[PDB]
């Protein structure tokens, strides 16, 4: 007679937990994401590390072939 | 008393969620790209680094 | 009434010219009063775990016979960004006697283990650098 | 003496070289869950009209 | 001087061309190890993610394949 | 203090039968010597930091008059692998000793924290599920 | 005492092929006697310092009753250009006897340490490479 009052149950704690199951996976998205910030930054200093003993490296050579 | 408005709300922030995660790994995507042509462009820098370095421990 | 425990407004920022992380707290409100007065003698009790030395634990002022009290303090922890992200800020709140042990008002934490509220304050604090976020927290039990 | 040198440049190719495939096996992970996530929502949106067209 | 300050400065330099390749090898593996370390973080934290994302689409699955 | 501290051999591995991570202590090498007579006596302690209560630490028998022991035994952490990625196995390489506090040889912290070789061993316990790696590790602390 | 100790003719040339400094002991004249019959039994000792380990220390061949020595040998030192700068070659001729200690009849001290003519030897030997440069030098008394 009235199977769609059952329904209405089974249905609502079906919506209630998929709340949790998208707001976990949303926690583990920014879990993800705060160690990929860190891995690009990282990536920068090695970029401008790189560069900067680059340069050194042709200061130093550069400084005895000045001076002969 | 209630209306029964949680399916509503609850289905309405589900939508929204999935979303933002689409969305957001998405962005991870670009981010993991430019990284892998990061790495790549940093392996140029060390075998020209290594040139130089194996250049001046070898002057003669 | 178990129930009414309270609320906690924490502050964050990562300074570059200081080379730390600076934890503020502001203010509770309505704790949960652990006396026979009516009220409560709270502090708040922070601890960066887990590996970290003997600047790991910092403690705020005592503030006696208040359920909203006014710390306005703020604490420097000599890190590094990126040892900041795997650790985890255990901001406990606690309720003073002198004459026997202490009563345990509520706690919270914050890191990458976190979830919710608390992930989204510590994940906004890494990524804005030399920003002030603050944001509330409600308090939970079992933190001894 | 300066043996240091010789194999810290030898570590730094070998680290950077295998850092490659640490973002190739990123990079095949995420696609795989961008293809996931594109399933979800496609149940998610029919899953949503079939609790609402019950409810009505 | 000037024949010895001449003399001076060319050791002075042809050493530190020596330590700056020597400190050079160095700044390269610190920086490296950082990233290699890094990148095992982001992959931690991405299987995490890829298995939460295991349990959202098999409790979708589900309430719709009880509720037909 | 000194450079050749020793070897210690690990396994890890998460059985989702007996529902936990088992840690292999397999043997050690080129130990520390700490005692007069030129060898130790060596034990080694576990300790999964740090929710984990009297099932946290794990302690082994005391091996006799050898740099090079052979233990060969495996312990269980009762746990979820969802909360594992969380967690940080400390294993401290100890020298016993009879009238007094015992020496300590050195030491390893695998976990999400942890640097170099000790990361990557962690993370292929994580990925590999029901599957043992056997990785060496320095023994480097305080 | 004993103003003419006579004098030295010393070259020097640093080589690129073999990598390192040639000193060539080539001629002395009109050195001092020190014996009963008016002669010497000179020979030179070379001795380059600091931090050179066997290479350090070179001898000539003996002369027998002279005081106009002919040498003409040359000796070799492992050493790189820029470290040879620092280097201080000391040269000391000395009066070979058979029964008793060699009797000290002169020396001479090349390098940044030394003054006048050693000075620009030294200078003009490393600045100009692959090219052998050779000058008289007056032997002093210096460490008999
Ligand atoms: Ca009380
Ligand atoms: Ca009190
Ligand atoms: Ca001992
Ligand atoms: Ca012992
Ligand atoms: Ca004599
Ligand atoms: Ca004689």
């Amino acid at each position: 007679q009235r199977r769609a009052d059952q329904l209405a149950d089974e249905s609502l704690e079906s919506t209630r937990r998929m709340l949790q199951l998208v707001e976990e996976s949303k926690d583990a998205g920014i879990r993800t994401l705060v160690m990929l910030d860190e891995q690009g930054e990282q990536l920068d200093r090695v970029e401008e590390g790189m560069n900067h003993i680059n340069q050194d490296m042709k200061e130093a050579e550069k400084n005895l072939k000045d001076l002969g | 008393f209630a209306r029964e408005n949680e399916m509503d709300e609850n289905l309405e922030q589900v939508s929204g969620i999935i979303g933002n995660l689409r969305h957001m790994a998405l962005d991870m995507g670009n981010e993991i790209d430019t990284q892998n042509r990061q790495i790549d462009r940093i392996m140029e820098k060390a075998d020209s680094n290594k040139t130089r370095i194996d250049e001046a421990n070898q002057r003669a | 009434d178990i129930e009414e425990r309270g609320k906690i407004l924490v502050s964050l920022m990562y300074s570059t010219q200081q080379g730390g992380l600076i934890v503020g707290i502001i203010r509770c409100v309505h704790l949960a009063a652990m006396d026979a007065n009516g009220y409560s003698d709270p502090f708040v009790k922070l601890w960066l775990k887990p590996d970290m030395g003997k600047k790991a634990k910092h403690k705020t002022q005592i503030k006696k016979k208040t359920l909203n009290p006014e710390f306005n303090e703020e604490f420097f922890y000599d890190i590094k960004h990126s040892d900041l992200a795997k650790k985890s800020l255990d901001i406990s709140v606690w309720d003073y006697d002198i004459g026997k042990s202490n009563d345990y008002i509520g706690g919270c934490q914050l890191g990458i283990s976190a979830k919710g509220e608390r992930l989204k304050h510590w994940y906004e604090c890494l990524k804005n650098k030399d920003k002030k976020i603050e944001r509330w927290h409600q308090l939970q039990n079992e933190n001894h």
